């Protein structure tokens, strides 16, 4: 239900249409201020005429969209507000709703713009890992698992559409010491005797491994490990296609990908 | 008003109220003005039922009248000095438009009209105003 944007657009469109026709009619009250050379006011006249055409076209385009609204308006939710004045002190509800939404938007914008901090320095539990894994596992198309046969340290893997699974063995909170493979080439279930590491591939995913290592040394936030691993997995998910290759053609090299800024492009160029 | 009314009877393109109900206001206008005339000829009343009835304003009120006049030299008693440039602050065919569109002949009394008058057969007015106008010592011209 995102039709609110199109409806606000239509509001702006009709307001602009009214303003434009009013200004057009007001400008026709007088001729050229001081031409002294020609009657080039016809140019501005044709410009206003085209603006009217633009307005008509926008009105038509918005009439084409915004098909219809659903029946039973308000979905029976404010029936309490629709109720008699006996139970309604009801407007207080909408007031608090608007206040909460405004405060939320304000806090979000403030936090976003506060990213450029001014802190010159920063000075004067085997239960969060499972919780974080459970939270991250709720995400779709990206299945994870963990066995941890080494010890206190964490050992886990992730899966994707293909069989290009990734082996990530890190500490309790922050992700480090990761490696990548492709199409069961690792076989890290019972490799040799157990879930082996072997730190290797067939000389193709080495670039992907280097990129992931660089990313691990880039998304290393001072705190909030949940946000850290979320950024990590979002970065990982950006390779589900490996088909497009902007800033070049998709033939430059073996592959093309380096999206640390949530946007991929031809590698070996940054 | 009666001669312009007989003119309108002779030709339908007279000067109407220009606001609304243009096609019998002239009748009630004439009636009201005759009422004020009789009520003011021989030491009559001024600005009571007459006032109450004329207090009705039909949807016909026009505005934006010229009221032609010109600035002056208000040097009252002590001092008013003016420079040579950058002056310091102190017919009915328009005579006050928004944009300039002709030679813009200036005038002192009320006129501020066009120099060639850009017309075909109004030459009576132009002829009567060929020479200096009413106290037209300030009958000047100005560009732009």
């Amino acid at each position: 239900s995102v039709n609110l944007e199109a409806f606000s657009q239509a509001i702006s469109a009709i307001q602009a249409l009214r303003s434009s026709v009013s200004r057009v009619f007001d400008c026709l009250k007088d001729g050229m201020r001081n031409k002294e050379t020609l009657e080039g006011r016809e140019k501005a006249f044709i410009a206003h005429f085209q603006d009217n055409l633009h307005s008509v076209n926008r009105d038509l385009n918005e009439l084409e969209r915004l098909s219809n609204l659903v029946g039973k308006p308000s979905e029976n939710h404010p029936l309490h507000n629709s109720g008699l004045l006996s139970l309604d002190p009801y407007s207080q509800l909408l007031q608090a709703y608007k206040w909460s939404n405004k405060l939320q938007y304000h806090a979000g914008l403030a936090s976003g713009l506060l990213n450029q901090q001014s802190l010159k320095r920063s000075a004067n539990p085997q239960y969060v890992d499972d919780v974080i894994s459970r939270i991250d596992r709720m995400f779709p198309e990206m299945s994870i698992h963990l066995s941890r046969p080494n010890g206190t340290s964490a050992m886990l893997l992730v899966t994707l559409g293909k069989v290009l699974k990734v082996i990530v063995v890190m500490r309790s909170l922050f992700i480090d010491r990761t490696i990548v493979k492709g199409y069961n080439e690792n076989v890290y279930t019972e490799d040799g005797k157990l879930d082996i590491w072997s730190k290797s591939n067939y000389q193709v995913f080495q670039k992907v491994t280097d990129h992931a290592t660089t990313a691990l040394l880039h998304y290393q936030l001072p705190q909030m490990p949940d946000v850290v691993v979320r950024s990590f997995m979002t970065w990982l998910r950006s390779y589900i296609k490996l088909f497009q290759a902007p800033c070049q053609r998709c033939g430059k090299f073996l592959q093309d990908g380096l999206p640390p800024t949530w946007r991929d492009f031809r590698t070996l160029e940054a | 008003m009666v001669v312009i009314r007989i003119w309108g009877l002779l030709k339908p393109s007279c000067l109407p109220v220009y606001t609304a109900t243009s096609d019998d206001s002239m009748s009630l206008l004439f009636r009201l003005l005759t009422k004020l005339w009789i009520c003011c000829r021989d030491e009559g009343p001024a600005s009571p039922a007459s006032d109450g009835l004329v207090s009705r304003l039909q949807p016909k009120q026009p505005l934006r009248l010229q009221f032609g006049r010109a600035p002056t030299l208000p040097g009252s008693a002590a001092t008013l000095q003016l420079d040579g440039l950058a002056r310091a602050p102190g017919l009915h065919l328009g005579a006050c438009p928004t944009e300039e569109c002709k030679a813009c002949t200036r005038c002192g009394c009320v006129t501020m009209l066009k120099s060639p008058n850009r017309t075909t057969a109004v030459k009576q007015w132009e002829q009567r105003w060929i020479k200096n106008c009413l106290a037209v010592e300030g009958r000047g011209p100005d560009a732009c």
